[PDB]
């Protein structure tokens, strides 16, 4: 791509500069360039990739929600096609970013990921971006998109349970997001609550094994699980 | 709800 | 441009939707499209144009400052050309946006602006965008850019003083920004302080003429003048 | 400093 001529190390360096500057679109482009070099990503690099795209898509999701709501209120005086047009524009751009991320995961991050930490990380991402596609899906394929999210989260969950301690932050964040998928996308609030509780409880029981810094890392995501449980019960 |  | 096929009224409507969604890049593009229809802008429309570009360029300025500082610290271990390259990239994009705004003002907003409210508004904008160009200028032409900002602010000031009450918000905001130009760009802190004080004092003396809502509008910008005076003295 |  447009980053083809830049050194991998330079792209990573610039991704970090872009993060410091809160330039997430640039950060994402730098990391896409780095992935397209064809080498596996390190832990730190994977995190840079995730943060970049999470922020980009996060902004798009927030704007889509503002627009979709304005649209819904318009469909309860006639304002013409503009609200629908502009929501569609934002939606299409969001879909594009999700397709780009899914493309990177498929070519060829997931297939080269052998260690649990990387494989779970990339499958969670795959679940997340199909979840974002699901949030805006209304055509026939809402179901298949939902199943694609579910399948990726499930594979990640199966690996995480076999290969990671209950306090592992990736495992915790995966469970958090799969529990959100159940509640918000799959119309399965009981499953969401059950998942969040079991995850929280099993992590608590394993905190005794951790260093002070790991304990801080694990308890943080645990608090997000607790926050959801409080909202949902 | 919150995600990570 | 790319907005050529969209109705002027649709562009304005979408600019307002983009504002609600905090999509300022889109908002700016919609308003650029509206300007390029060739009709004068209303007060509300002028404000939409200003807000859109202020937010776009504001983000670019904030990122440039983060990068320029990292760069300065690098020039006090050798990290290679990356920090300079990426600062230059952001700088060039910022310059581009400023040139676009200045182009709209020159083709043909300023020339068709006859009323004080519009003419002062557009000349202040012209001062502001040359000020942003000045903030990143280091070549020979820093001086000419600074003079271009100064000339535009001065013309706006001369009109505002003759045609607007001292509490008029455009007049107040112009004086605020010209006082910032003096302090931050022209190395004239005394002039900045004198301008901010005189402006504040003359506005205070005219508050008695205002309705409750105008008083609120005027006092707000007055508070920004006061804040600067407190920082500067 | 503050601008508008
Ligand atoms: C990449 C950017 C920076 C800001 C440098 O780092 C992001 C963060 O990267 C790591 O944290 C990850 C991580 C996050 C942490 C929960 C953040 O924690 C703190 C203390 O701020 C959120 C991030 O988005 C990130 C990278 C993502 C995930 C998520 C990825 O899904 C595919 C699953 C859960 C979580 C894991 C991977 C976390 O380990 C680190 O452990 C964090 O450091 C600390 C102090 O805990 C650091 O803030
Ligand atoms: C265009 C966007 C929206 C958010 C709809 O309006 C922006 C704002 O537009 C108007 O305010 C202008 C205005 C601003 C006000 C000081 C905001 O005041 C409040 C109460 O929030 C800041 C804006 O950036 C804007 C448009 C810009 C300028 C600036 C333009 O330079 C060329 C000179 C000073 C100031 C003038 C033009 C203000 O009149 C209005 O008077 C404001 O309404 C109130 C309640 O005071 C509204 O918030
Ligand atoms: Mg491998
Ligand atoms: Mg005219």
């Amino acid at each position: 791509g447009a980053m083809g001529s830049m050194e991998r190390a330079s792209l990573i360096q610039k991704a970090k500069l872009a993060e410091q500057a809160e330039r997430y679109e640039d950060m994402a482009a730098f990391m896409k360039g780095a992935v397209e070099k064809g080498e596996e990503l390190s832990c730190e690099e994977r995190n840079l990739l995730s943060v970049a795209y999470k922020n980009v898509v996060g902004g798009q999701r927030a704007a889509w929600r503002v627009l979709s709501s304005i649209e819904q209120k318009s469909n309860e005086e006639e304002k013409g096609p503009e609200v629908r047009e502009y929501r569609e524009k934002v939606e299409t751009e969001l879909q594009g970013v999700c397709d780009t991320v899914l493309g990177l995961l498929d070519s060829h991050l997931i297939k080269e990921a052998g260690d649990a930490e990387s494989r779970v990380f990339y499958l969670k991402m795959k679940g997340d971006y199909y979840r974002y596609l699901a949030e805006v899906a209304t055509g026939d394929d809402k179901k298949r998109i939902i199943d694609s999210a579910r399948s990726a989260y499930q594979e990640a969950m199966d690996i995480s349970k076999k290969e990671m301690p209950p306090t592992n932050p990736i495992r915790l964040g995966l469970a958090l997001n799969f529990s959100v998928f159940h509640y918000e996308i799959a119309n399965s609030p009981e499953e969401a609550i059950s998942l969040a509780k079991t995850t929280f409880d099993e992590a608590m029981a394993d905190l005794h094994t951790l260093s002070e810094d790991s304990y801080k890392d694990s308890t943080l995501i645990m608090q997000l699980l607790r926050d959801n449980l409080t909202l949902w019960t | 709800p919150s995600s990570w």
